[PDB]
């Protein structure tokens, strides 16, 4: 409903830096935020989306673009309504958004697929 | 002009219904590119705009019409048809509001309203969750009165985007998952209407992702997992298509 995406800054190259997005809303409230999928991108570039699980083996699954695989992580915490890009060999200067809704998450990689937008971080290697 | 589908409310049967579904669905997808036993939706890419839509008229007891139209290539409505007029959901981008300028050319009146199709518009507009909309043939009878008589004022936009979401399911989502026409199918069998429950929600949520994960899936194995939930709401994982096969019917075209 409301994405707000911080960590943005001015980093040196082949250095790392880590976004954060928190999102709060209505609805969250069947449509809590762990019934959302969340997606990062930077035209507009997929970089990596995730889904929560509650399955056996792990709390969270992750989706990176080949051209990042390497290089980026996403992790999150549930229960605070916060996702992580981990960036790590910057290079990849651009701002970077991070988009949520009920139809995104893993192989969601498309900007159309996903309801709700942040206002985005400046990125500068 | 592009191919019609009919179907009626009117002492509909759990068999009309279903011939309904399978003339929509033929009517979709060429049959072939067929991927792990489910047919693939053509890709919009190149697609010459004769090919691009179907039409399914629909009436009802009250003797009135309406037509859908749908986009071939993910089977979801983009506008309709009533008398007159025609009205069309705002396109997520400048190709398919291109594309729907071949819609409905037989008016005068066209409209394109402000607001998209995404089922969280609609239900913000409708004021009510897909969880807490009837559906059925009484909710389709009543929905194909409103979307009629739109033009005169007399049905609210909230009745129009409850009408939405009763049409796209019943229609788009059916053709998508045998499972959701078996779930309009024992609500008409039973003459009963009723919300959905979470696993046809769930399931309308993940049809992107879940056509994604079959086509891009090692030889059936999915990279990682897709959640869905049962009819009581617990949660639960599929791990490949093979579980997939007698649930869902159509897929959106992907790579490769
Ligand atoms: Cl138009
Ligand atoms: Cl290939």
């Amino acid at each position: 409903v409301q994405l707000v995406e911080t960590g943005g800054g001015v980093v040196q190259a082949g250095g790392s830096l880590r976004l954060s997005c928190v999102a709060s809303g209505r609805t969250f409230s069947g449509r809590t935020f762990s019934d959302h999928g969340l997606g990062w991108f930077r035209e507009r570039e997929f970089v990596g989306s995730i889904s929560w699980s509650v399955d056996g083996d792990a709390t969270y699954y992750t989706d990176l673009a080949n051209s990042v695989k390497g290089r980026f992580t996403i992790s999150g915490v549930n229960a605070k309504n916060t996702v992580y890009l981990q960036m790590n060999s910057l290079k990849d200067t651009a701002v970077y958004y991070c988009a949520a809704g009920l139809r995104g998450g893993t192989y969601a990689r498309t900007i159309y697929e996903y309801d709700y937008w942040g206002q985005g971080t400046q990125v500068t290697v | 002009q592009y191919p019609i589908i009919n179907f009626t409310t009117a002492g509909a049967t759990v068999q009309s219904y279903t011939n309904f579904i399978r003339a929509v669905r033929g009517r979709l997808t060429t049959g072939a590119d067929v991927r792990h036993e489910i047919p693939v939706l053509p890709n919009r890419v190149g697609l010459p705009i004769n090919q691009r839509f179907i039409l399914v008229e629909l009436s009802n007891h009250a003797e009135l019409s309406v037509t859908l139209a749908l986009d071939v290539t993910n089977a979801y409505v983009v506008g309709y048809r009533a008398g007159n007029s025609a009205y069309f959901f705002h396109p997520d981008n400048q190709e398919d509001a291109e594309a729907i300028t071949h819609l409905f050319t037989d008016v005068q009146n066209r409209y394109t309203f402000a607001f998209g199709g995404n089922y969280d518009r609609l239900e913000q507009l409708a004021g009510n969750l897909r969880e807490n909309i009837e559906l059925g043939n009484g909710p389709l009878e009543e929905a194909i009165s409103a979307l009629y008589y739109y033009s005169t004022g007399g049905t609210q936009l909230p009745t129009l985007a409850r009408s939405f979401i009763i049409c796209i399911q019943m229609i788009s989502e059916a053709a998508r998952f045998q499972y959701i026409e078996g779930e309009m199918r024992t609500r008409i069998r039973y003459n009963r209407r009723s919300a959905p429950d979470p696993s046809v929600i769930t399931l309308e949520n993940s049809w992107g992702r879940l056509s994604t994960a079959i086509q891009e899936s090692n030889q059936g194995a999915f990279a990682s997992p897709i959640q869905l939930q049962r009819r009581n709401g617990s949660k639960f994982s599929v791990y490949d298509v093979s579980i997939l096969i007698p649930i869902i019917a159509l897929m959106v075209y992907r790579c490769a």
